[PDB]
DNA sequence: ACACTGCGAGCTCGAATTC
DNA sequence: GAATTCGAGCTCGCAACAATGAGCACAT
């Protein structure tokens, strides 16, 4: 999968198989983002509104994601009547990237733009489906 | 300013609907192209509506009455040599274009039989459900 | 020198159990 | 390993589109 600090370019086509293979042998790969200092995106202006309050149990999952100031990739689980999309947005409200969200259905992502649209203050020149 | 004649000119009735640099003395009406309708580079070429304002360079139309209507609507109409330049633009080859006009101009006719045997497992299963059981 | 917005067709997947 | 049932999505063709009413503010 080719082409102090030592570095190797890799493929960017089967990144699945290196993950697949560095956990084979016990050094594992993270996928820790460093996301208050990179100095090549261009942070957009995405702002939690003062009014979508979030609850003791997604000030929890979200302290585990954002540990050391650093965003980090994983699965957070919590019920669908349970503020499952809050902390999606509030996530993409913290590392203020641009964000890419993925549905399973189109009806799926005709709510997560009346979501973006609820709590996270966003024109509609921005949230494209 | 042209490039079949190069004469120095204003406006004629083209470079003003069709963005073409072209005299108005000939005008070339069956010689270099006609107007064709949109209805026309439908069927005949088979562009879809991406193919006539979202390939650049994006070309216009020159709006007029309806034949058959005359209180109704529009009837749009597009430069003939625009049409058949965007063709080899989109569809490779000249070539290339009646070719997949064959499997396309059969399709109407597989649905023609295709319509007439799901009409016969219909129909017959209406029948052969009553006789099947006990 | 006709023809806008809707809508069932193939095509290709998925989850889970079948044959 | 190669079928099914019922669901989903994206392309794209198919057929046929419409458009009816009524009055006071500003210059020499
Ligand atoms: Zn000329």
């Amino acid at each position: 999968c080719r082409l102090q600090t030592v570095s190797f370019e890799v493929k960017q086509e089967m990144i699945e198989e290196l993950q697949k293979r560095c956990i084979h042998l016990e050094y594992p790969l993270l996928a820790e983002y460093d996301f208050r200092n990179d100095s090549v995106n261009p942070d957009i202006n995405i702002d939690l509104k003062p009014t979508a309050v979030l609850r003791p149990y997604q000030e929890k999952s979200l302290r585990k994601m954002f540990g050391n100031g650093r965003a980090r990739s994983g699965v957070i689980v919590l019920p669908c009547g349970a503020g499952k999309s809050l902390v999606g947005v509030t996530a993409a409200c913290t590392v203020r990237k641009r964000c890419l969200v993925l549905g399973n259905s189109a009806v799926s992502v005709e709510q997560w733009k009346a979501q973006f649209k609820m709590w996270s203050t966003i024109d509609d020149s921005q949230i494209c489906r | 300013i042209c490039e079949e004649c190069g004469k120095e000119f204003m406006d004629s009735y083209l470079m003003n609907h069709f963005d073409l640099p072209t005299c108005d003395n000939c005008r070339d009406a069956d010689d270099k192209h006609k107007l064709i309708t949109k209805t026309e580079a439908k069927q005949e070429y088979l562009l879809k509506d991406c193919d006539l304002e979202k390939r650049e360079p994006p070309l216009k139309f020159i709006v007029k009455k309806n034949p058959h209507h005359s209180q109704w609507g529009d009837m749009k109409l597009y430069l003939k040599l625009q049409i058949v330049k965007r063709s080899l633009e989109v569809w490779g080859s000249q070539e290339a274009l009646e070719e997949a006009k064959e499997v396309r101009q059969e399709n109407r006719e597989k649905m023609k039989q295709k319509k007439f045997d799901k009409k016969v497992k219909e129909l017959r299963r209406a029948v052969r459900s009553s006789v099947w059981k006990r």
